[PDB]
């Protein structure tokens, strides 16, 4: 009735998928063993979207993941729900990664792409029928932006008519293994503008930027960074996973969000920033815990309250609370803003407050929405592609397989075609 | 007396299940298929109750269609309160829905989809030759919603010669809505079906949450409120061809009473006497306080002042259930004494229709024990404003062209909303023009 | 003039292949896809050579 | 040949009539023009696809 | 009224014959003495199908275990069940087994072979009904698979229009240390498609693979293997072992089997995963003896059911309990995966339940079933045939008497046209949607 | 083709305009997108005369 | 006019020859990327020259 697959890519796209259907299944607990773990019994389509049949009651992912590092998944499948994955994910060799984004995208990844195409298009059908396609990828790594690229390439000319949920990670000034990574952007959001359906500008250094600064945590390490990320991505995705009453399908999620199929680099937020650490233990109320939401400096993207130009919103709660409060928070944050009344957006009042039980909270509060500061992010995008590229160093690491510069000439042509539209946005 | 409804989109499936269960409910029409007033199994057809056929040994089934792309609405209404005996032979749905947009379910998806639909009407239309025009539920981005009603309208003005017709266009509300371009599909069902029609009247959501929200006193906007006062309001206009009493005119008879013109089409269904647990308990029922309070701009389904808004007819339906003898004294005590601000050049006869029979008010509800019915289908000149405000926000948005692009490929052009924001326009300096009052 | 174009044009009709029998039921839907974009191009083009060569 | 003088000929058969009145009939005249080039352009797809 | 009698042809096969014939006979009771052992006489005509009549109420096999290095026949013949047969069988001759092909098939026919078409002129005139033999054909040499196809070509001449069954075995390139496997198991199979009715292939070598790699078997010897094989053809035959409420003549089953009588080629498995090595006593009950019908674990191939277009699935229950709970979950396992739906004979299933137990563990099942994964199968087998071939590799007595081109051409295009229809079967949907009518009629 | 391969050449040299403008966001942003669309037609029929001096 | 453009297709596009799939992985990897980057350079650059020859 409603199915969705699980391919997944990189070698940080891999771990935070670990993490999050580890804290998707939290609040689900469904086991590995054979036993049945039922969550709720009348939630078997709810179940049967992600977790897809193979046996009577057995209700496993679509699990294929891919990537030339085994040491990583091999470290993740002794996990909690570690083993709970068909004996066909394992389409791999040993040829290694090294940060190589021409390998990736270009030489090794070419021999061995075809083998995932293959098991996704012998997985697809194995259902009742297709409804979303789905990955976490990254740019941290050399090979996974490439790698991705290319997959979203193949099932562009291969499935057109299906949806495909894009993860994407933004380079890092602030935590960083090589810094080659403006070319690891520049040349993969280049047809990736033209080439999916729906976007995340999840970034990591204004990521990093809050778990450091308005957080005050002693954890700068990715154990806690995926934490959060993945539960705020679970608070997104909870509303597609659990249809109430309300939360718009695939498509209709592209239709009403999705004006200039080009602009679709929704920034997603979450109001509380619950962390392992310092913990905050009282019951989320609306009002005074959803004051939260509006504020552009406390979300995963450089925005600023002022210097801003929405254009959606989304918040789709968890607890069994009322909606006059959620509706006049929502008339008070929507009428403040001078320059929020534009000659667009005439209607956003897309609000969520279906009683979905959570994991270690009671209640949530997501954003999901597109502005305008993502240009600004891909401003220092180029201004650190400017430092990088106006004597043309170190272009010799990767124009020895397959690239030259006219790719980079067209990305920067789109690059300012992406400039000048946004401006004129903001001076509309 | 026979007619054969037609329901597409999710809520007009809604609508029509939560409808049909009044109907059933309220006739007597049992889970055991059989009515125990007689010894007629499954219902009857004698003058009017007759939404029936033959189609067993005797056996009768509450004949209608119900149809959306989205597959699962049909599952979770045959596990509603009339479990087993919706028919097991077409209700007809498909795999995957359009998925709350218009291009997709009309041309691309539902061309396969359409003919299907056309065969199972032309074999129930192969069934008994009681026809007294239709019933159309749909709403504008509810489920499949304008997709099917835009090539199905015209399919029929085609396909079955000049045949009259009836449709329910759900007028959307975004305080509760799930969708943004609703402009869009608003414009474009409103030139399309329209002009392909013989009847219509939109019910707005929004007033039913200004009747609860504001006249009721109730804190419930949920979609099941929305279909139990709709099957409250649909079965009251029913009830004329359901029960014979002392006027039981045909919907014939009220649609050649009512329409004026192609374009002058629509009316302002006039019914709020609200009524819950809490506006039923020990009040007094009168023929002066549901009647005066008819013109009030709190009780319209689109809003309209009662100076500014200008009757071509003032049409009416009451339940009766007492007498003809307090509604031919109300004809002087409130209908005679009628000074109100009219339309010039044009009659000013008011009208009055009673039908005795009382229709079963709905079980298990919250309204309880009430008499009387002000169902005043008038009409509104000055509704003109309700889609020009419509055309005033598709002007704000349309010119950043929002949402074009999921409305390319599908077969259109530019052209055709170009012609649809040209159409609205038509209509509404149309009534500037000659529609409101003129020399 | 056009007595070639439309040649041309049966040419883009002459670049339908079979609806494959041999065909996997997700990959001749592409097939189905790709010409329907395709006439979509060529109706656009039609209405270029229909409406440009009138003046 | 004769087929393109055809569809020529139905093409300068549509001219664009005057604009007077209360704007009653100019959305009739749009209508009439759409279809029927969409016509004659349907004319002119069948005739050059038999050849 | 019915007779399928015994030979023998294979140096894997003498072994797996006799066992196969002790675990059909291990439940029913003939003795070698001179006298009768009745504790159930409603298998009259089920042991006279492989037990024939010839003394005094005493039914007796034909069973000619015929081996040109007769070590095996002069070691394991000594059974229980292995010396109440008509004596005038087992002929032999010492000239060699060598493990080659073309000698086997060639020059061992006047001395060996020749009185095995003689003894089975005579062995089938002289009794009751005949409806074929059985042999438990080995491709673990060269001489036995060579033996078996020189005894299917005299056969097709013998009594030609008659369904005489004809078996395999797959061997296992992990234990057969061979230096050449693919030359006479390929011929002999390419030889086996146009010249059989039917083809069991039941093998050694995915069988050595989950029993070394699953059922944790330190001990991976033939016994236990030939047990497990045993069991699986126990299986297969409880169609004609056991009178059920139809009595099902396997002369019908060969017809019902082949949809395009060209292509024979399936192998069974065994659902409930028999312990024979690790142990255990449980009874296989309905829901863990169904649940285990679908798996990528116990089928005796590489297996896939991704890779799965199954035409034909039956399963025979001798576990008593009625058939509906079993039709409701073979329902949920047709209809739960899209592999499956490939709609010709839209009733290609079986449910046939006897009561007659096959061993101490009274209810339980197996696994037979139409296989569409042996395509890889297939391919392993011919590529690596194909290897050892394009720098003539391995003529060191592969020169034949009798040698050419032509042969070992139209031997490996032969199995290119077998292997390319049936990817082309595997593919090219034309039931289920793949034609050009299901949307619409007219799309140019 | 072969002679008349050049003739949807001179097509295309024939019926193209300068993009004369008419109004914002068109004429000179998708008439010009038009004209591509035309381009990416012939670079079509360009591999697929790849595939007719094949055989 | 012709004399570029057409002996330039009657070469280039009769200079595309199929790739090996006998070989081991790395001679394949060095074709294919040959491959991709000559039908590339076939059709981008020739198709926009010819596209922007004169018109």
């Amino acid at each position: 009735m409603r199915e969705i697959v699980h391919i997944q890519a990189g070698q940080c796209g891999n771990q935070i998928g670990a993490k999050f259907w580890e804290v998707i299944s939290d609040e689900h607990g469904i086991d590995p063993t054979g036993s049945y773990h039922g969550d709720s019994d009348l939630q078997l389509e709810r179940i049967n979207v992600y977790y897809n049949e193979a046996a009577g009651n057995k209700y496993v992912p679509r699990a294929i993941l891919v990537d030339l590092e085994p040491g990583t998944m091999d470290s993740v499948r002794s996990g909690p729900f570690g083993q709970i994955f068909r004996p066909d994910n394992f389409v791999f060799g040993q040829s290694g990664a090294g940060n190589n984004w021409a390998k990736g995208h270009y030489t090794e990844g070419a021999e061995l792409v075809d083998s995932v195409l293959d098991v996704v298009r012998k997985e697809s059908e194995s259902c009742d029928c297709l409804q979303g396609f789905q990955l976490t990828h990254s740019l941290g790594g050399g090979t996974g932006s490439g790698m991705g690229t290319l997959l979203i390439s193949k099932i562009r000319e291969e499935y057109p008519d299906r949806i495909m949920n894009t993860f994407s990670v933004v380079p890092s000034p602030k935590v960083s293994d090589t810094v080659v990574e403006p070319y690891n952007a520049t040349l993969s959001v280049h047809q990736l503008v033209e080439n999916t359906d729906e976007t995340y500008c999840i970034d990591n250094e204004a990521l990093y930027d809050i778990c450091f600064r308005t957080l005050k945590l002693t954890t700068p390490t990715y154990g806690d960074l995926n934490h959060l990320v993945s539960a705020t991505m679970s608070g997104v995705t909870t509303c597609l996973r659990f249809p109430g009453q309300l939360n718009a399908d695939l498509r209709k999620l592209a239709v009403n969000m999705v004006p200039f199929p080009r602009l679709h680099f929704f920034m997603p937020g979450f109001a509380p920033l619950t962390s392992r650490g310092s913990q905050q233990y009282r019951a989320l109320t609306v009002p005074e815990l959803t004051q939260q939401m509006f504020d552009a400096k406390n979300m995963m993207a450089a925005c600023d309250p002022r210097h801003g130009r929405y254009l959606t919103v989304a918040a789709v709660f968890r607890g069994r609370m009322s909606m006059k409060e959620v509706d006049e928070q929502m008339l008070n944050v929507q009428n403040k803003n001078s320059s929020y009344f534009v000659e667009w957006i005439p209607n956003n009042v897309k609000t969520a407050v279906c009683d979905i039980p959570p994991r270690g909270l009671k209640m949530s509060a997501t954003f999901i929405g597109n502005s305008t500061a993502i240009q600004e992010l891909f401003k220092r995008i180029s201004e650190q592609f400017t430092a990088m590229f106006r004597r043309k160093a170190f272009l010799h690491w990767y124009t020895g397989e397959g690239m030259d510069e006219m790719e980079f000439t067209e990305a920067e042509s789109n690059m300012n075609d992406l400039v000048s539209e946004y401006q004129q946005y903001q001076d509309a | 007396r026979e007619c054969i409804s037609i329901h597409v989109g999710q809520a007009g499936v809604q609508i029509g299940n939560a409808c049909w269960e009044l109907y059933c409910l309220e006739h007597g029409i049992q889970p055991d298929g059989q009515m125990p007033s007689d010894k007629t199994i499954g219902g009857g057809d004698d003058s009017f109750n007759t939404f029936f056929s033959e189609t067993g040994a005797g056996k009768h089934v509450p004949r209608a269609v119900f149809v959306d792309l989205e597959p699962t609405v049909i599952d979770e209404v045959r596990t509603g309160t009339y479990r087993q005996l919706f028919h097991p032979e077409q209700l007809i749905t498909g795999k995957e829905d359009a998925a709350n947009n218009y291009a997709r379910g009309h041309y691309t998806i539902g061309k396969e989809i359409i003919d299907l639909v056309l065969d199972r009407i032309r074999k129930l239309a192969d069934q008994c030759t009681g026809l007294q025009g239709f019933s159309v539920f749909h709403s504008f981005g509810g489920g499949t919603g304008s997709g099917f009603t835009s090539l199905l309208m015209e399919r029929l003005s085609v396909d079955y010669g000049k045949k009259s017709k009836l449709e329910f266009s759900i007028y959307p509300a975004p305080q509760v809505s799930t969708a943004v371009v609703e402009p869009y599909n608003s414009i474009l069902t409103t030139h399309t079906t329209l002009e392909h029609s013989d009847c219509a009247f939109m019910v707005d959501n929004e007033a039913i949450y200004d009747i609860c929200r504001r006249n009721l006193d109730i804190e419930r906007p949920t979609y099941t409120n929305l279909n139990r006062l709709i099957g409250q309001i649909v079965s009251s206009i029913t009830a004329s061809l359901r029960f014979d009493g002392a006027l039981n005119v045909d919907l014939t008879e009220f649609q050649t009473n009512l329409v004026p013109y192609p374009r002058a089409h629509f009316p302002l269904a006039t019914y709020a006497p609200v009524i819950s647990a809490e506006k039923a308990y020990h009040e007094q029922l009168s023929v002066a306080e549901i009647t005066n309070a008819c013109f009030e701009p709190a009780n319209q389904m689109v809003k309209c002042d009662p100076r500014h808004g200008k009757y071509m007819a003032c049409c009416l339906l009451y339940r009766g259930d007492v007498v003809p003898k307090d509604v031919n004294a109300a004809i002087a005590t409130i209908k005679t004494k009628r000074t109100i601000q009219f339309v010039d050049w044009c009659p000013t006869g008011f009208k009055v229709g009673i039908n005795y029979e009382p229709p079963t008010v709905v079980p298990g509800g919250d309204l309880a024990k009430v008499q009387r019915a002000v169902c005043m289908l008038s009409n509104t000149t000055a509704i003109a404003e309700a889609w020009a405000r419509l055309d005033h926000k598709f002007d704000l948005m349309y010119a950043k062209r929002a949402f074009v692009h999921w409305y390319v490929g599908e077969g259109m052009e530019e052209g055709e909303f170009s012609e649809a924001r040209e159409d609205m326009a038509a209509l509404e300096k149309d009534y500037e023009e000659v529609g409101v009052d003129s020399v | 003039d056009l007595l070639k174009a439309v040649r041309l044009i049966k040419f883009l009709y002459q670049s339908n292949p079979p609806p494959n029998p041999e065909g996997t039921r997700q990959a001749r839907r592409n097939r189905r896809r790709r010409w329907r974009e395709r006439q979509r191009q060529i109706h656009s083009i039609s209405e270029r050579i229909l409406s440009t060569y009138l003046g």
